[PDB]
């Protein structure tokens, strides 16, 4: 038997990478908004959606 | 480490001037070649370790290099020389993007001639090896892409030599 | 975190069935609404001092006694530390809005933000109140059609703090 | 006795590693005197080779 | 983890009240965190003064 | 520029670009002869936007140009009209780059402290970009005009 | 406890003024929701039972482990009580709902619930699962309008225990 | 509190499967050692006010402060609360050992027991002396392997306090 | 972590005692089952990736759910994942017995697992029979009384997360 | 070599050798002779081992020198022979040193993506030092035998 | 850092050659001279604080400005310091004796040494002497026999120093 | 770190010798200094960034080439290097002036000066000018008697830098 318990969160595993979340984390990694080549990015992204 | 733009725009701003018609085509030239650069990203990509490992074995496999007292005789110092190669391919495939040598300096000329002095490693194996992957990574792009990876390739070969 | 394309791919996939019409739907609406996000999420991320500035004198206009002695305002390193949490705010909303999904905000904001403003003694109605001053300022800056879709993930801000 | 100026190459043998790691296996550091031994004492541990030291101040 | 359970309530630490005349003081979760919890079973019979 | 920043973050974590990074080197240099002719416009208009700009910023903010002022002066009008075009430029060149990193480090990283050392105000920047960015975009295209929107609000944002 | 209307009344008092502009359109707000949130909690009182069974039956569905042997829903008694705790959070999401105000959730629900699970070992992130399952299930109930009401305080019990 | 039957018994029922000839070959180890565990806690339970009176002499012979004023054993309250100690240490042994699984002593016994002498003051050592006082003065009436049997018990109480 | 012998050891240095003849026993009694457990040990690191795979084929073939689509172990970085805690169970196995004290499985294995679990959603169950399957493998390659001793670690891994 | 590994772990601590090191030390000077005995047992019968370890190796996986297979052609075989010849001479270095570590230096760290760059699957590596170890304990008495076997099964373990 | 074993090995390991009789004859001389290394070892790790006294002693006996003001150890600082360059040249010299080759003296205590007391201006005649003081004490210690094989050492300090 | 009072403890330490008149004689001319010393530093302290402003005005109108492009003042970045350049000599002249010595010029500004400006493409005469440009009005502000001692250090520079 366990004598201590630390407690349980609610883990977020990543399965893959999409675009959208790829610069989004890039944006905030960097604790930043977006520059223009990110929302150029994004937009073309959108477009061929 | 700067692009083509960086490079013309620190060049008109240390003459404190617009862009005129010249940089504006110089501009032109790297934009219209910017597909081709991008096909080759791909490929370059895709097949990188194919492209080592061909390398490896034309260059360096059956040399004595390989065979005890040789730099690459062990299952450590293999996987080193392997993952230097990664290292050359993946940096000549940013300045290829880059349309600039200047971080293949900064990045990869920085300190490695002298580190490869004290760790034993050969000048001129390496070079051979660097232009063993230049030969595999033309074959693989085609002339057009080729030849652009051929200027990265040998200025990684003239700072090595 | 999550967007909305990987929302769908995985409740599709714990199923283990190709996307059927729902999924195509919900694609769709996704898509469709993006330039317009996108352009919003562009206009917020080179206007985001603005929104801060007229959010706070709005905020602080409606209820004085925040920056006046005795105030949860009333420093410089609170004040600061007020506009830096108005600037969490509109950023991790518009992270949101790009991704068209609100886990970024549990997991990011929310996750941690109950502990840390009632330790510091924080009011959280007051930071209700600034979330929506931001709501209306960023509404009227970029826009009624990308103003309700920020307006959700607002309102979403809102409702995790109360 | 105040600073040492240290060029040191680190090689590694435990492991091969995928990131850049060349300023981290050869470089020049600024060492304070309290703080040399331990340092020089972690690099001859680490297997790396003091290339050279020199007196700044 | 090295030692017994504590002397505790059996839904936690902070489920625990003053013992003061009058008045109901409970720790809370969110003002300060300071929150132990522990594995205490169904069947476990606390020590009593 | 673009290509700049998919370099470092693709160096960062030690491998290629990604296709993420890939297709925004795609649409970056696909967008390249729009972005050179709204820089290429930006320059025929040298004196017509920079004067426009100056006087925008004086109706708005009196002050400058008002006894007291900083800018107060016939000679500080001349520092002004130059002031006013090296942030063009800077914006030009952020234009045909891609990002503001051009303007950021020609014109922004310190600028807080050269302006703190003129005993210049950070508002009367603000104000002067705003006024910039507004003829500026009243001659470009909305779609163009939308694009340079981000570097000057950036220049504004920046400059406080 | 407190709602909206109690809410305002207490800002005020604390503030010791009397009610203003603001004050009374809050109360407006509050009234012309009023109805909507009788008629959702005269619906959830009807249905709660059923919210519960399907919102339970979709919960052991998505995760067969909790009802399986060596699962933490494996027994008559731990089934019944986590049915029970189903029952206490709708029952008081609706009322945080017809209150309009979250602070019963906080103090009756949330303030000592993480370190209860904790303790007892109950996975907190099926239990969060089983919140959206009900909210979820409620939305199709209550309808679409109502949905959105619920939504916030099922969204808040979510986060109280992430 | 659970034996050793109950704990094979759970241990089938986590997995869900039915018993197989490993759990008939712990449950028949353990039915026959049953004879033995009865004999010694008959014995034990015979002799019970001996063991105290015996233990409780050694211990205050060797440590002859704690009934001295100024000991924590000195009042006739405070020697009747250690002779009382020792009376629940002896007592829970024989469940343990009767039950053959030291879950007893871990589920009354040694929970909270640090916290609940650390509060009165009484000292830890010299209980755990006065235990083993117990150990040594039972082990001669139950005979070898009896007492190899109880020394188990013995040793987990003074391991858990120590 | 500690072996038997430091058990021992610990168990006399709380009680201020030198060895006696029963101490002396058990470390005689460890000392002689030294070599089996080293060839025991030694076995199983010679056939570990034999004893994971053909245990993985037994869970996943009586737990198929776990492999489809909405089972923890479903996809191949989920399946390698369950594979490397299969390889984890092994050696800290290995390791206990090697030792002769179920130490090293708390102190480093089952601490804090079942909550891990929780987190991920691992199940807890599939994880035990995945336990005893490993102990099935284990007891033919290691002989009779080699299978006893690592089925009793196996057994204390299952019973902790159980 | 077990002084090395000693040496190394009181000079992390900046100590002398334990009463425990010491003692290991002496274990491994005592039984040196026994370990000499092995190696030149397996080192004299180096050609016997390689030649039927490739035997059982091709018998056991006829696909590696079937067509398609990494080991196909007269040079790519001898390759393999020569790769099992440094294998057999790195396990003598490890018996000599008493410990696995010459193993370590020369031939595991970074085996995996040497061999991954060679194409060649780890299986086969795994058959071929298994049969290896069959053949070389089998020569050895079942004493020798364990020891001997306990460095090929590491080598196996690394290999896979 | 590499042993006499070692050193055999990466010889024959450079040229890819199997040991040969001779090779094996070198092993045989260091597996003899083992156990005697081994005592010598012992019997410094024993004294090392009483050489250090001695070697301290000496060496600001025979050198008299040193200790007085205007001296290179003229401080509690610098005095601690060369007491310390002593006790860990005597370690490491211990170490290459039981190693039984000079590689660890270039690899942790050559390795930058040199240059270092050069930049620092360390009198290298007065290490050198120094190095004598402890190896003619240390000889006396330790044995004709292991005299003489510290003395190697001892001088390739100081060889390297000087 | 080197301070007049501190000179004279190190020398009387490496020389050891006692305290002499001549010692007193200059501690009494540093303290009776002192207090001018401390109304300079406080005036500059005052007038520290004004002094700068007009440094730089008399820098830039003297030799104006470097602030537009061609100049290696042009840059917010480089004109943020060029003045703080400026200030960083007054601070060490005002910290040397406290002090009472150089060596910390020599310490923590001249040495490896020259190198790093011609490395950068920084020009020398133009740094000596505005070391100048600085010198005259920290002497006018100051006054004769400060300015006397005050200009020492300024002529040091820019003679390590000349
Ligand atoms: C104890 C630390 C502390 C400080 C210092 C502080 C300053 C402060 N000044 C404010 C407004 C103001 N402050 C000023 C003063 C400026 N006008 C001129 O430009 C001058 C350059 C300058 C004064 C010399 C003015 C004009 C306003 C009104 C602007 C507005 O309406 O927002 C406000 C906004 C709320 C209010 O007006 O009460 C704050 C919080 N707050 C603090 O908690
Ligand atoms: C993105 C996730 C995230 C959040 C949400 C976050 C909020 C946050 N705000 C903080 C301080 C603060 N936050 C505020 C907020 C203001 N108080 C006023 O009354 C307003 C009602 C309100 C905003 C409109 C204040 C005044 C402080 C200073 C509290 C103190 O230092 O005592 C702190 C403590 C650390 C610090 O002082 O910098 C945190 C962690 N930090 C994070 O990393
Ligand atoms: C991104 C820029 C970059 C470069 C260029 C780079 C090269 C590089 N190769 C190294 C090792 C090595 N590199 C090689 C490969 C050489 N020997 C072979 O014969 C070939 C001729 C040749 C390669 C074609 C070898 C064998 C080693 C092992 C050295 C040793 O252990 O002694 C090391 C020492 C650090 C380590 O071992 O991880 C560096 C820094 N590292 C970098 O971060
Ligand atoms: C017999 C030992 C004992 C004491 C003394 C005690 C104090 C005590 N005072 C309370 C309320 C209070 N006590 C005070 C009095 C304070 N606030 C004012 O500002 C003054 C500065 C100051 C009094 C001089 C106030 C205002 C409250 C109301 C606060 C609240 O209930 O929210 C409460 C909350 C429970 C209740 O109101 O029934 C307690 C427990 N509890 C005990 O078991
Ligand atoms: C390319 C990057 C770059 C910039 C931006 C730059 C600006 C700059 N403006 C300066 C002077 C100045 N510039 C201004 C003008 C500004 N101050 C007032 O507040 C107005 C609001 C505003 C005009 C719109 C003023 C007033 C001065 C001080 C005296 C003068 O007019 O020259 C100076 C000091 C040297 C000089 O007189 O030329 C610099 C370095 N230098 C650079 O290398
Ligand atoms: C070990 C103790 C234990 C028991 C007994 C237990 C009962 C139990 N019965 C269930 C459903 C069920 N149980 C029954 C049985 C009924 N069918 C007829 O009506 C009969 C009257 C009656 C049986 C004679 C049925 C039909 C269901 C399916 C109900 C549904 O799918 O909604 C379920 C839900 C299974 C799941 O969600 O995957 C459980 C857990 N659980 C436990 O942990
Ligand atoms: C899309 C990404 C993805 C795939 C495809 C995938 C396949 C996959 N197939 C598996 C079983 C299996 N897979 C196969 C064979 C099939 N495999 C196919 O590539 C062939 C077309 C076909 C045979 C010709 C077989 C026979 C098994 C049974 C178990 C075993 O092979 O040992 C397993 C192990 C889990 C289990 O035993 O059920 C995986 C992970 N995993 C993934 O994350
Ligand atoms: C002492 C440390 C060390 C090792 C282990 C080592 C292995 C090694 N084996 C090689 C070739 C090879 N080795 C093999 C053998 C493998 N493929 C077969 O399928 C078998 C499964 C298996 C042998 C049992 C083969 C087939 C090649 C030819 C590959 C090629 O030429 O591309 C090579 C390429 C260079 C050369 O052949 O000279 C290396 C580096 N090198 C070292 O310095
Ligand atoms: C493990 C291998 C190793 C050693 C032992 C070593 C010694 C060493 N001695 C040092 C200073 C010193 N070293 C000495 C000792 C010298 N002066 C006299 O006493 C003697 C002639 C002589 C003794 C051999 C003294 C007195 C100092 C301090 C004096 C000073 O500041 O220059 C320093 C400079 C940094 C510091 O002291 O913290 C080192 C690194 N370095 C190494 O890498
Ligand atoms: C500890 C005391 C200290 C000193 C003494 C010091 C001098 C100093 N000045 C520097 C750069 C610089 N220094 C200047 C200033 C010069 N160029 C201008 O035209 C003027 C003629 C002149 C000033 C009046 C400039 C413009 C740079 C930037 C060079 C570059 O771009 O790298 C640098 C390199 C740092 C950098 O490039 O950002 C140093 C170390 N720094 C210090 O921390």
């Amino acid at each position: 038997p366990i004598k201590g318990t630390s407690g349980s969160n609610i883990a977020r595993p990543r399965f893959y990478n999409t675009v959208m979340v790829e610069t989004i984390e890039g944006a905030n990694a960097e604790e930043r908004y977006f520059n223009p080549g990110e929302l150029s990015s994004m937009a073309g992204f959108f477009n061929d959606a | 480490m700067q692009d083509v733009i960086g490079k013309v725009i620190a060049e008109y701003d240390t003459k404190g001037k617009y862009l005129d018609a010249a940089a504006l085509d110089l501009l032109r030239s790297y934009f219209d070649s910017g597909d081709l650069r991008l096909k080759a990203a791909q490929a370059i990509t895709a097949n990188a370790e194919v492209i080592v490992r061909a390398a490896s074995a034309k260059a360096l496999h059956y040399t004595p290099v390989t065979k005890p007292g040789g730099n690459m005789y062990y299952a450590r110092r293999y996987a080193s020389c392997i993952r230097d190669l990664d290292y050359f391919l993946r940096y000549a495939t940013y300045a290829m993007l880059a349309d600039n040598t200047t971080l293949l300096d900064e990045y990869v000329l920085k300190g490695l001639t002298e580190t490869y002095r004290a760790l034993g490693v050969p000048l001129d194996i390496s070079v051979r090896a660097i232009n063993a992957l230049k030969e595999v990574v033309a074959g693989q792009v085609g002339p057009k892409a080729g030849q652009e990876m051929a200027k990265y390739f040998d200025h990684l070969a003239k700072g090595l030599g | 975190m999550q967007d909305a394309i990987t929302s769908v791919i995985n409740t599709y996939d714990v199923q283990g069935k190709y996307f059927d019409t729902s999924a195509f739907d919900k694609l769709k609406a996704y898509y469709a609404t993006g330039e317009l996000r996108v352009r919003a999420a562009g206009t917020i991320s080179a206007n985001a001092a603005t929104i801060i500035k007229e959010a706070s004198a709005k905020l602080f206009s409606n209820q004085p006694d925040l920056v006046r002695p005795g105030g949860n305002a009333y420093t410089t390193r609170r004040y600061a530390a007020c506009v830096r949490d108005m600037d969490y705010f509109l950023r991790y909303a518009t992270y949101a809005m790009l991704a068209g999904d609100t886990s970024i905000l549990d997991e990011r904001v929310l996750n941690g933000l109950k502990e840390t403003y009632n330790s510091l003694g924080v009011p959280i109605s007051s930071t209700v109140q600034g979330i929506q001053a931001m709501k209306e300022v960023t509404g009227s800056l970029v826009g009624s059609g990308a103003a309700k879709e920020m307006g959700v993930y607002f309102d979403y801000l809102s409702s995790g703090l109360s | 006795t105040r600073l040492f100026k240290v060029t040191a190459l680190i090689p590694s043998y435990k492991k091969v590693r995928g990131g850049r790691e060349l300023q981290n296996t050869y470089f020049t550091k600024l060492v304070e005197y309290d703080r040399w031994f331990a340092e020089q004492q972690r690099i001859q541990k680490q297997g790396g080779k003091i290339l050279s030291v020199k007196m700044v101040a | 983890y090295v030692k017994p359970l504590p002397n505790q309530h059996p839904y936690g630490s902070g489920n625990d009240p003053l013992e003061i005349q009058f008045g109901a003081i409970f720790k809370s979760e969110t003002k300060a965190p300071s929150a132990r919890p522990a594995p205490i079973g169904k069947d476990v019979q606390r020590i009593l003064i | 520029s673009v290509v700049t920043k998919a370099i470092v973050s693709a160096d960062a974590e030690a491998r290629y670009l990604s296709p993420g990074e890939l297709d925004r080197i795609r649409g970056f240099v696909s967008s390249g002869e729009r972005r050179l002719r709204v820089a290429q416009t930006l320059t025929e208009s040298r004196e017509r936007i920079i004067k426009q700009a100056g006087d925008q910023l004086f109706q708005k903010r009196p002050d400058l140009v008002s006894p007291g002022g900083n800018a107060y002066g016939a000679e500080r009008t001349a520092s002004c009209l130059r002031d006013l075009d090296y942030y063009l430029r800077l914006v030009t060149f952020g234009i045909v780059a891609g990002d503001v990193t051009p303007i950021e480090e020609i014109g922004v990283i310190g600028v807080k402290e050269m302006y703190r050392n003129l005993e210049v105000p950070l508002p009367g920047m603000v104000e002067a970009v705003k006024a910039m960015k507004s003829v500026a975009t009243g001659l470009l295209s909305g779609d163009d005009s939308a694009e340079v929107g981000y570097y000057f609000d950036y220049l504004a944002g920046a400059l406080a």
